[PDB]
RNA sequence: UUUGCUCCACACAAUAUAGAUGGAUACGAAUAAGGCGUCCUUGUGGCGUCGCUGAACCAUAGCAGGCUAGCAACGGUGCACUUGGCGGAAAGGCCUUGGGUGCUUGCUGGCGAAUUGCAAUGUCAUUUUGCGUGGGGAUAAAUCAUUUGUAUACGACUUAGA
RNA sequence: CCCUGAAAAUGGAUGGCGCUCAAGCGUGUUACCUAUACUCUACCGUCAGGGUUGAUAUGAUGCCCUGACGAGUAGGCAGGCGUGGAGGUCAGUGACGAAGCCUAGACCGUAAGGUCGGGUCGAACGGCCUCUAGUGCAGAUCUUGGUGGUAGUAGCAAAUAU
RNA sequence: AACUGGCGAUGCGGGAUGAACCGAACGUAGAGUUAAGGUGCCGGAAUACACGCUCAUCAGACACCACAAAAGGUGUUAGUU
RNA sequence: AAUUGUUGAAAGGGAAGGGCAUUUGAUCAGACA
């Protein structure tokens, strides 16, 4: 028929699929643009909540 | 049917190599001049030729001299049929119906 | 319908006790071969006269070869065909080399502009235009300017083997 | 004739390539096409992107992943051409495409073997002067595909190598053809001219 | 040394198999012929196995002569092994199952005598 | 010298076939730089090998061949029917296959 | 754990093979325009020439291509070596120096070929593996169990342990 | 001819790919592809027409020439194949191995079926002319028995506790 | 309801697909020629020939058949008064 | 017999099995004389 009464859907399909990640370490997927003219330095960092 | 006014050359090239007596039935080829005369003879005909004479000019005997001829047997024809569909009318570029002098070309094809 | 050639035919309203020597009518017929030319002159007879083949006879079928094939003319067409609405009448002009020719590219033309077949056109009239300047048609006027020529730009080779080595050229 | 055949797709037809192609796999005969970015399809880009969203939209229902799969790649937008000519699902299917490979650019081997053109599918043959068409990597990048400025700067530089390499050719050609007139008039020569050569 | 006869030509050397004789244990390849109304076997849809049929039938020259050219006779002794004394070009005589060891010692060397050929010429051979 | 080649070379196109069922005791043949089907005619009745490979040793070699011999002319491209002892394989298909002079004419 | 692993060398063996059997022979771009040669004021330049198909070009003679003599050249090509340099798109291939060496049908010779018996692919590709031989080179780890809990239904994850 | 008029529910269909001086539309000209149809030949079976008892060898419902035909449910008829028992007979087979059972070994038949090798086995059994019927199975939610997949699965958790 | 032809009881070739459409009705085979229908590639078979027409920001593409109409257009085409 | 264990050979990209035909592997008859 007809949904009824029309609402959202639950959860957000672009975090899909749930499965358990690759490893701890999620990865840069990207990083900043490169202003190459500034000075040199690292663009990222590691620590330990 | 397709159908029209056979040529000598086209009623010769029959008789002469598709041609069968009717002879008891038993579709009897006739390859040599003794078949006719034994069952034609009766009327005159008395050769192969004699056979092609009497048709070609429809003489006072041609029911008989006809009939004796078991009904001939055409390959399909060799060039093929010129039409694109067949079951039309001649002048409407089909292959049915009296197309005249034409009937040999078709029948030189299909002996 | 076919590659044409022209024929005269001839009939005559089978003689009578009481009309012997009937009266003799010709048409000239544009067909392929002589079955289909005779077919067309009852066909059109039956549209004249009180006739048909059951009760006529053709006289002549004679093939009428055109007098100067060799000769560039510029030919007057005169048709009625049908369309899916009704029936009309037209007038075209054909630049050829013979009457024949010319009623090929006729049936062509009527069947690739208006949709006509063979079955919905009568040919009317063909004739030869004799003086320029009567030629009324544009399509056919472009060709009788004096000293013309033209070129044949963007010209394309048959291929004929499939891979080629070059690079075309459509020069010429 | 050759025991492969590589060809420039850069001036032909999508599927007026992929059938003579798919012809030629069939027929024993392994082929690469290159420069797939500079294919060609009749009709303006809006037409040809029009007909990419058609198929871009086609998917399996509860599964858009086990639905068509859309390429975005000039090369495999050719190779999707090509497959549909071919009947792929066969065992003798795989066999012809494997003697088949599409790329973009002209990548090494082929960049020094020569490439081949296919008449009966060159647009500027075949198609009619006036009509519209589109450029295969025009049409991609508009739909997703990544590389179109890295090929055309790779390619960039290979037309460059490469005009060096027709230097240095062209020039000493015109040291062959020139010690080739040193022995014509010779006794040699011109009894070969009898024989036609 | 057979008389001498036509090429022997088969026609269908296929054993026509009983229809999903293939396809259910229960179902033995034995032929029958399917009499069931919907069937495609019994209505010769295009890609089903054939079935038997009187074009078949073999060329009455060569019709039940084994590969060499001897209509086989089966024989379970002596006394039989003969009635093929003025016949050995056109019967082999084929030893029949049941005979014993020490029998068809008495059948095969007659046969060597008389000419005649013995089929099964080794079964309970003491070798 | 460098070539012994005494043969023309051919592939194995297909089967002889309808739309929807093939005939396996006609190939068809594509005979290279034979275009017309006037062209074709000098190769009629000329013999064809389709020579393979095998692991198993045989008279001696490990090498054989199935024989053959052109028959017709098959449509408007120097394509050519021909028939062989028995049936090339359909693996076979866009494999390659000699044929050779003889019998000749000239 | 029975002297194993690996790169180069040859040998025998096996097992392959979507289908060698003279050579995949490199500008780019235009097509209502261009390629090539040449000249100059280096241009959107003058002048010449060509296309109309690779029907080309290159190669191709020699026991499947054997054994040998010489001449004219100083050219060609095969190989293994070395000189300098280029190529990262998938470079893994290209160009160059210099000797050594094989061949040369550029030309002129000596010798051989049969009997495979009038055809029977008449065998000369390249895959991968296996076993011994000796010419270089190299001496790990992962898993079970135990263990953490940043993890977990179970597997899995994450730690830790000479 | 093209456009507008022209709005539905999974994602998708000139059969697909794709095609634009068409691989589109109308029309013309040829060449070409291939049905169990047509033509010719071979073989099988059916129907028909003829020939042939003359002994001294083997079939007279036989032998020989000849022509034409061959779809099939329900259904008719025909000619055959296989079982249990019965009369006749082959002075049939067999403890030197009957019957049975097994056998991607063999041969005959268009087929039902028939024959043989080898293995296993242990007491009986068969050809031919006749006689006879409790005479042929895939099905009937068929009868009785045996067996699978399911599956090492559901589960083996009330009654406090060891 | 009528006449015929069919399907049913019928496979074969064409119509992708399909009881009834087109072709053609079946003993076992060989060689040939064809029907209906087709011949870019899938796919055997001319990316054949010739004249036109059509460019669609939801072109179009073969009977039965898998639908479209009135009404419009200064797109272009050829005709009429 | 269904069904099962072992062993041996072989094939297996969303069933299996079948038709015509041939490659290859295995196995086999007859026929030379
Ligand atoms: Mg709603
Ligand atoms: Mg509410
Ligand atoms: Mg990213
Ligand atoms: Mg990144
Ligand atoms: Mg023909
Ligand atoms: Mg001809
Ligand atoms: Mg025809
Ligand atoms: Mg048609
Ligand atoms: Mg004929
Ligand atoms: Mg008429
Ligand atoms: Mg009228
Ligand atoms: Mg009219
Ligand atoms: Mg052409
Ligand atoms: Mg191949
Ligand atoms: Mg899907
Ligand atoms: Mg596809
Ligand atoms: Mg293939
Ligand atoms: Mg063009
Ligand atoms: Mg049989
Ligand atoms: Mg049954
Ligand atoms: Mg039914
Ligand atoms: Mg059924
Ligand atoms: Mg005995
Ligand atoms: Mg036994
Ligand atoms: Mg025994
Ligand atoms: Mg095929
Ligand atoms: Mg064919
Ligand atoms: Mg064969
Ligand atoms: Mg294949
Ligand atoms: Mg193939
Ligand atoms: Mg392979
Ligand atoms: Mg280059
Ligand atoms: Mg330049
Ligand atoms: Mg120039
Ligand atoms: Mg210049
Ligand atoms: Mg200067
Ligand atoms: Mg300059
Ligand atoms: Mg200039
Ligand atoms: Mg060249
Ligand atoms: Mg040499
Ligand atoms: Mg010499
Ligand atoms: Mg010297
Ligand atoms: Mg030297
Ligand atoms: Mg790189
Ligand atoms: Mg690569
Ligand atoms: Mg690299
Ligand atoms: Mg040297
Ligand atoms: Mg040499
Ligand atoms: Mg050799
Ligand atoms: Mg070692
Ligand atoms: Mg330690
Ligand atoms: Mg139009
Ligand atoms: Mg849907
Ligand atoms: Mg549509
Ligand atoms: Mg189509
Ligand atoms: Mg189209
Ligand atoms: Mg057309
Ligand atoms: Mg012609
Ligand atoms: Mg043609
Ligand atoms: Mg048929
Ligand atoms: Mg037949
Ligand atoms: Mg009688
Ligand atoms: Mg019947
Ligand atoms: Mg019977
Ligand atoms: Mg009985
Ligand atoms: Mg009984
Ligand atoms: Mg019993
Ligand atoms: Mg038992
Ligand atoms: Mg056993
Ligand atoms: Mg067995
Ligand atoms: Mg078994
Ligand atoms: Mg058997
Ligand atoms: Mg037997
Ligand atoms: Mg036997
Ligand atoms: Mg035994
Ligand atoms: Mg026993
Ligand atoms: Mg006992
Ligand atoms: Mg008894
Ligand atoms: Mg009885
Ligand atoms: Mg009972
Ligand atoms: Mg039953
Ligand atoms: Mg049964
Ligand atoms: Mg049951
Ligand atoms: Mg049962
Ligand atoms: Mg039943
Ligand atoms: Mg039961
Ligand atoms: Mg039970
Ligand atoms: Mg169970
Ligand atoms: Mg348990
Ligand atoms: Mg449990
Ligand atoms: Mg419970
Ligand atoms: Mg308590
Ligand atoms: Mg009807
Ligand atoms: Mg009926
Ligand atoms: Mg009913
Ligand atoms: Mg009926
Ligand atoms: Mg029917
Ligand atoms: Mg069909
Ligand atoms: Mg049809
Ligand atoms: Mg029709
Ligand atoms: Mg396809
Ligand atoms: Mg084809
Ligand atoms: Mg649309
Ligand atoms: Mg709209
Ligand atoms: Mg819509
Ligand atoms: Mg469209
Ligand atoms: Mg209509
Ligand atoms: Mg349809
Ligand atoms: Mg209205
Ligand atoms: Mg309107
Ligand atoms: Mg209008
Ligand atoms: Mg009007
Ligand atoms: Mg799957
Ligand atoms: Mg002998």
């Amino acid at each position: 028929s007809h949904r009824k009464y029309e609402a959202p859907r639950h959860g957000h399909l672009g975090f899909l699929p749930r499965k358990r990640a690759a490893s701890i370490r999620a990865r840069v997927k990207a990083f900043p643009k490169d202003d190459r003219s500034k000075p040199v330095a690292l663009t990222s960092f590691l620590g330990y909540k | 049917v397709a159908y029209g006014y056979p040529s000598y050359s086209t009623i010769r090239q029959l008789v002469y190599k598709r041609g069968f007596g009717k002879i008891n039935k038993q579709r009897v080829p006739l390859s040599d001049n003794a078949i006719i005369e034994a069952n034609l003879g009766k009327y005159g005909i008395l050769s192969i030729d004699d056979l092609i004479h009497e048709i070609i000019t429809v003489g006072p005997h041609f029911k008989q001299a006809n009939n004796f001829l078991w009904p001939f047997k055409l390959s399909n024809p060799s060039g093929g049929w010129g039409v694109p569909r067949k079951f039309k009318h001649f002048i409407q570029g089909g292959s049915f119906g009296n197309r005249e002098e034409f009937i040999n070309k078709l029948v030189k094809s299909m002996n | 319908m076919a590659h044409f050639k022209e024929y005269q035919v001839i009939g005559r309203r089978l003689p009578t006790e009481s009309v012997p020597e009937p009266k003799l009518f010709r048409m000239r017929i544009f067909a392929s071969n002589e079955v289909i030319a005779k077919s067309r002159y009852w066909y059109f007879l039956q549209k004249l006269h009180k006739v048909k083949k059951a009760s006529g006879e053709i006289v002549s079928i004679n093939q009428i070869n055109e007098a100067h094939p060799t000769k560039v003319k510029n030919f007057g067409v005169w048709v009625r065909y049908d369309s899916r609405s009704g029936t009309h009448n037209m007038y075209k002009e054909i630049r050829d080399v013979s009457r024949v020719a010319a009623v090929e590219t006729l049936y062509q033309d009527m069947a690739a502009r208006h949709r006509a077949r063979f079955r919905s056109i009568h040919i009317l009239k063909v004739a030869e235009i004799e003086k320029t300047a009567d030629v009324k048609r544009q399509y056919v006027k472009q060709f009788l300017t004096k000293d013309l020529k033209f070129p044949l730009p963007h010209r394309v080779q048959k291929s004929t083997k499939t891979f080629s080595y070059k690079r075309p050229s459509t020069f010429y | 004739v050759e025991p492969v055949v590589v060809i420039d797709g850069k001036g032909h037809l999508v599927g007026r390539l992929a059938s003579v192609v798919a012809k030629q796999l069939l027929n024993g005969q392994k082929i690469v096409v290159v420069r797939a970015e500079e294919l060609n399809i009749s009709g303006e880009f809006f037409r040809n992107k029009l007909k990419y969203h058609d198929f871009l939209r086609k998917a399996t229902a509860f599964n858009k992943t086990r639905g068509p799969f859309h390429f975005r790649a000039p090369s495999r937008i050719f190779y999707k051409a090509l497959r549909g000519m071919v009947s792929h699902k066969t065992a003798r299917g795989k066999a012809a495409l494997e003697r088949l490979k599409v790329f973009e650019g002209i990548p090494p081997p082929y960049d020094k073997k020569k490439r081949v053109v296919v008449p009966q599918a060159l647009r500027v043959l075949r198609l009619k002067p006036g009509r519209k068409y589109t450029t295969l990597g025009k049409l991609s990048t508009s739909v997703g595909w990544k590389y179109e400025d890295v090929v055309a700067k790779l390619e960039a530089k290979r037309k460059v190598s490469s005009a060096e390499y027709y230097a240095k050719k062209r020039a000493f050609t015109k040291k062959v053809a020139s010690a080739n007139a040193t022995a014509a008039e010779s006794d040699v020569a011109k009894q070969l001219a009898a024989l036609g050569y | 040394a057979s008389l001498p006869h036509p090429k022997i030509v088969k026609k269908h050397t296929k054993k026509f198999k009983r229809h999903h004789s293939d396809r259910y244990h229960r179902v033995a390849e034995n032929w029958r012929k399917q009499k069931g109304i919907d069937s495609v076997v019994r209505r010769r849809f295009r890609g089903n196995i054939s079935q038997p049929k009187i074009g078949y039938g073999s060329n009455k020259k060569t019709k039940f002569l084994s590969p060499s050219g001897h209509k086989t006779f089966l024989v379970a002794n002596v006394k039989d092994l003969e009635t093929l004394t003025m016949h050995t070009k056109t019967y082999a005589a084929e030893i029949a199952h049941n005979i014993s060891a020490k029998n068809r010692v008495v059948i095969l060397a007659r046969a060597k005598a008389l000419g005649i050929k013995v089929t099964n010429p080794k079964g309970r051979l003491a070798l | 010298a460098e070539s012994h080649r005494l043969y023309v070379k051919g592939k194995h196109l297909s089967y002889q076939r309808s739309k929807r069922v093939n005939n396996p005791n006609v190939s068809l043949i594509k005979i290279e730089g034979v275009a017309t089907p006037q062209d074709a005619q000098f190769y009629l009745g000329k013999r064809i090998a389709y020579v393979y490979r095998a692991s198993k040793e045989v008279r001696g070699s490990k090498i054989r061949v199935m024989w053959g011999k052109v028959t017709r002319t098959h449509g408007n491209s120097g394509v050519v029917r021909a028939t062989f002892r028995n049936n090339l394989p359909a693996k076979t298909f866009g494999a390659s296959v000699r044929i050779f002079l003889y019998p000749s004419n000239i």
